[PDB]
């Protein structure tokens, strides 16, 4: 359609890149504490208190991150802990990876509104896929409950 | 077509994991995906930082 | 990129540091083991003197900074 | 020499690390001086 | 001569003053900076801001509301202070239009700067702006359409206004669901304007689409130890008594005896008095008892033995909302049971929301009080959702109070600009230029709306101006694709109150700022 | 730099290059109305492009091989 | 990611960079300030300026010439330096027009700022200005009158 609208500011792009970089740094920080072969992190706060933990929410909230995007990631981990109870590391890793992809998407010249709607569509499709892949379970089956608990404790 | 193919650490490779008893409830992956997508969508709708 | 107000040690560095702290704590009291062991005489920087061979007393009297060494002391 | 109204940006956010690095020492010095001045001048003068 | 540039100095140390050109420069700079900051958050495609606090707490806030943005910024420029107070007062009067009024004032002051640079006395600009404001207000009033008489049409208008208000905010993702929620919540007030009757409860976790409007009411209080956790066909008595070591209000009273047996007798008398008060309460024939203040252990077990729920420490807002939703009367005396109305609801139980337990009232009698549960992924998301819902509720309540509506999408602004231009085309002198600048700012508002979307704003604004000059009075911006469309058909409507308030407040602030030719600052403390 | 959408324009030009055998299709920076650079007479030295690619590859390899920094 | 707005620090102590909007803001501010300063000394009813040297000499010099005004001022804005050198070169080439060229450049840059605010690519502005300059130069040449024959 021609030249199109010129971008005067270039400040929103810098803000988006900074937020994505902070989120990716947080994910790479809590990237080695995932899975049965993950290792615990040791955190020493301003006082003499010492925490050795593998829980993603605990790791994120124990250390002060000082960056806005990192703080939304910490709140995300807290919310995942509230709702599900585990996967607090996986959700943060997923958010960091999504924003890392948004870096290249924005660099390609895509407005950060088509990205949001497309991500919503992908989320709905993925929810459908996960529901399709799922299997029914009943509380009378002790073996499945034991397997779930053992899988939860495998990484601790 | 192997829907249950996953990473096996006991054998150090790829194999079926339902025989390895590695399962988690659906409202872990579903919740994580929904929450991460919502947070990413919220972050994408930000273009400035102001100091109070 | 992390922007965390503090210091971070990762990988072989922190593992070696923890092993160094544990080995130092061990070497503090390694000379007071067995009948041919000999006691230690501690001074509490106010003139107080404590002569002892018990490991628990020695590790409680000392002030330790590294947390991996605090683990051995409380052990 | 215009455009004083800025409202700045995440630039100060990018320098929070050094800001707090200096501010902790400044606060420690202020605490030491406050504990020193609780007696000095407050009683030395009269 | 002047105070600052004089051989002798007349000021305290640290106090100065700014003369005509300098004061005008500083005022215009501050106003333009405020307008540029608050904008880019305007219209459906506006973005949000991050408010990173520099205090010890370092509160983090992500918001789109212009008033909240302008509140939490350290502002030194006095004209910027005027604009911030304008935004705050606009938020107080109506829930929306803060960004619009701020941007309009900034654009008006920019045009004033241009006119002053063109050697025009500010009084001429002010007179022209007064004439333009009168003309634009008359045009907007003539453009208003009312649908209060028709119930279904009024409901459709309410839905359209809620959608338009929520289009800019973060809730635009689930605009349909949130519009239904807000419209139902406002309609449940039965015409009452007390937005405090609508409680917004933010619970972390869950998708934003998981938010819902509860069919009854939710309370975040607890129940006594030995009291039922679930009752049916509840007869609720709402009270505001002490019932905690309740002492006779004779402050000079005391117990003075010669033996401990008398002290024990007096203590037994006090316990008997509390028991008699509980018996008088029970004489009302109630199932659930809600007290505003605390309930101590003795009345707690007395209620438990009678099988009566005793919800304690429900604040003034809590008891007011319970009375609104159940129809009971807040009573502080229990000597006339026949003169006290008891609230009624179908069922009381405990529901499990997130990791917290809340008391759920179901099948309420009156229901003129709503509780909205907000679910989100981050605390910032929850706060922004609450702010957006508050904006929608405020605008819907204003529309319920006054049903006159105007079309959005820049239609009202372009109509006002057309009226102002028509007035200015038949006026001699520089007042015509001032009115032309007024119309230019009015057109600049939808220009910024189109800029925020990356659209061809100049072409769209020219098309809108041509359409409004031709006679198409309902033409407006179609933000779905980037063309002009019929706002009446497309269902983008606003409250006439909001637009009128925005126009008048912006004109007032621009006039008061333009009148200033000297800024004198005392020595800072 | 020319205001066009990068991904869409580049994808269209690449698809055109694949469809018809023409390695001279580029980005119409000046909006002359065509993508063929022969008519637009946009000509670059082969030595320049080869040097660009070679130098970039060598510097990227050198940077990738560095794994430690010991600044004072 | 910007050169300055990145967690990794790539500059020496005191070095800094200004990106698109900031650079345009500073350049336009400096150019407009220079234009406003040099103007009001233009035309038959122009006024003079006082140039107080802050050095040891403390030389005083009242003047109306734009080039002399722009020469003896401490200038730190780079665009202001560009306009000052423009005025100096204009003075070197011909005796007059030092104020007019600076005022014209300042007005052009103010219009450019407005056009940028209207979301117009600067290359489009440059092309339009080149065409306008060609047309204006042709018109001015066509309007010239020569009287070198008659004494
Ligand atoms: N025995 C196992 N074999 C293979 N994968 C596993 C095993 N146990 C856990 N996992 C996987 O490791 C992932 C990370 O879980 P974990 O490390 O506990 O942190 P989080 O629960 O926060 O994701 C889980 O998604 C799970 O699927
Ligand atoms: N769907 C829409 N289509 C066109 N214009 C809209 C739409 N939604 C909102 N607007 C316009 O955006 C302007 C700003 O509204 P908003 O940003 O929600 O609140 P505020 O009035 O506080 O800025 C309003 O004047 C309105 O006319
Ligand atoms: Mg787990
Ligand atoms: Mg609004």
């Amino acid at each position: 359609r021609g030249k199109g609208a010129y971008q005067d500011r270039d400040k929103p792009a810098q803000i988006r890149f900074s937020n994505i970089s902070a989120a990716k740094a947080v994910a790479d920080a809590i990237r080695t504490s995932l899975g049965p072969k993950g290792m615990d992190k040791m955190i020493q706060d301003g006082k003499g208190d010492v925490t050795i933990t593998n829980d993603g929410a605990t790791i994120l909230k124990q250390m002060q991150v000082l960056h806005p995007a990192a703080r939304m990631l910490v709140e995300l981990s807290k919310a995942q802990d509230i709702e599900a109870g585990d996967g607090t590391t996986s959700v943060v890793i997923i958010a960091g990876s999504l924003l890392d992809s948004c870096t290249k998407l924005l660099q390609k010249g895509i407005h950060p509104t088509i990205i949001s709607e497309s991500f919503q569509k992908a989320l709905e499709k993925g929810i459908e896929i996960l529901t399709d892949m799922s299997r029914p379970v009943e509380l009378s089956d002790r073996e499945t409950l034991l397997n779930s608990a053992t899988t939860s404790l495998n990484s601790k | 077509g192997e829907k249950t193919a996953g990473i096996n650490v006991r054998k150090g490779g790829i194999s079926n994991i339902l025989e390895e008893l590695v399962v988690q409830p659906l409202l872990v992956s579903v919740s994580a995906l929904t929450l991460a997508t919502e947070t990413v969508r919220s972050i994408l709708k930000i273009d400035d930082v102001v100091n109070t | 990129p992390l922007s965390v107000f503090g210091d971070r040690s990762t990988g072989e560095t922190i593992r070696s540091q923890n092993v160094m702290a544990a080995a130092s704590i061990a070497n503090i009291v390694k000379s007071s083991l067995g009948p041919v062991g000999l006691d230690k005489m501690l001074v509490d920087d106010i003139g107080d003197v404590t002569i002892t061979n018990d490991g628990a007393t020695i590790l409680k009297l000392l002030e330790v900074e590294h947390p991996a060494a605090k683990v051995l002391c409380e052990l | 020499l215009a455009g004083e109204g800025i409202s700045v940006n995440t630039g100060p956010k990018g320098v929070i690390n050094d800001w707090r690095r200096f501010k902790q020492l400044e606060t420690e010095q202020r605490e030491e001086q406050c504990r020193e001045m609780e007696r000095l001048i407050k009683k030395l003068s009269m | 001569a002047s105070l600052s540039l004089a051989p002798v100095n007349i000021f305290k140390a640290g106090a100065d003053e700014e003369r005509a050109e300098t004061a005008r420069l500083t005022s215009f700079i501050g106003a333009i900076a405020i307008g540029d900051l608050v904008k880019s958050t305007l219209g459906p495609k506006g973005m949000d801001k991050i408010l990173l606090s520099s205090g010890r707490d370092a509160s983090l806030m992500v918001t789109n509301d212009g008033a909240t943005i302008l509140k939490n910024i350290g502002v030194d420029n006095p004209a910027a202070k005027v604009l911030v107070d304008m935004s705050r007062v606009q938020d107080d009067e109506v829930g929306d239009g803060t960004t619009s009024v701020t941007v309009l004032a900034a654009e008006l002051l920019r045009e004033a700067e241009s006119l002053i640079a063109k050697k025009i006395h500010p009084q001429t600009i002010i007179a022209g702006w007064r004439e333009a404001t009168k003309a634009a207000r008359e045009a907007l009033l003539s453009s208003a359409v009312d649908h209060g008489s028709d119930e279904v049409k009024f409901r459709q208008d309410l839905m359209n206004i809620a959608g338009t208000t929520l289009s800019s905010k973060l809730l635009t993702h689930h605009k349909d669901h949130f519009t239904k929620l807000a419209v139902e919540a406002v309609l449940r007030l039965k015409g009452s304007g007390n937005l405090e009757a609508i409680h917004i409860i933010k619970k972390l976790g869950g998708s934003l689409a998981d938010s819902y409007l509860d069919e009854g009411f939710l309370l975040d209080k607890k129940i006594g130890v030995n009291q039922p956790k679930r009752i049916e066909n509840a007869k609720i008595l709402i009270a505001n008594t002490g019932m905690d070591t309740d002492k006779i209000k004779i402050f000079g009273s005391r117990v003075r005896v010669d033996s401990t047996a008398k002290v024990a007798e007096i203590e037994h008398a006090e316990k008997e008095k509390m028991k008699e008060k509980v018996e008088r309460i029970l004489k009302h024939g109630i199932n659930c008892f809600i007290n505003r203040q605390l309930i101590y252990n003795y009345p707690e077990q007395l209620f438990g033995a009678a099988g009566v729920m005793a919800i304690e420490h429900a604040d003034f807002a809590g008891v007011e909302r319970l009375a609104l939703v159940t129809g009971g009367e807040i009573a502080s005396t229990f000597d006339h049971p026949e003169l006290v109305k008891l609230g009624s609801c179908k069922l009381i139980e405990e529901v499990m929301i997130g990791e917290d337990k809340l008391i759920h009232f179901s099948g309420v009698a009156l229901g003129e009080a709503c509780t909205i549960v907000l679910r989100g992924a981050t605390q910032q998301i929850l706060d922004e959702a609450e702010r957006s819902l508050h904006d929608a509720l405020c605008v819907l309540a204003q529309t319920v109070k006054d049903s006159r509506t105007v079309y959005g999408g820049g239609c009202s602004e372009m109509l006002m600009a057309h009226a102002v231009t028509q007035l200015a085309n038949r006026t001699p002198g520089k007042e015509a230029v001032a009115m032309e600048s007024y119309a230019k700012a009015l057109r600049m508002l939808p220009t910024i709306i189109a800029d925020n979307a990356g659209y061809d704003s100049a072409d769209l604004v020219a098309q809108l101006r041509a359409a409004h000059s031709e006679g198409n009075t309902t033409a407006g911006l179609d933000m779905r694709e980037g063309t002009i469309g019929d706002m009446a058909i497309l269902g983008i409507t606003e409250s006439f109150q909001v637009k009128r308030q925005v126009l008048l407040s912006a004109a007032e602030a621009a006039e008061v700022i333009l009148r200033v030719d000297n800024i004198i600052k005392a020595a800072p403390r | 730099n020319s205001g066009m959408n990068p991904i869409q324009t580049m994808t269209e030009v690449r698809a055109r290059q694949v469809k018809e055998m023409n390695p001279a299709l580029g980005i119409d920076c000046l909006h002359k109305g065509t993508n063929d650079m022969k008519q637009q007479h946009v000509i670059e030295t082969l030595i320049g492009k080869k040097q660009q690619i070679s130098l970039a590859t060598q510097m990227v390899r050198m940077i990738l091989k560095i794994d430690d920094i010991r600044k004072p």
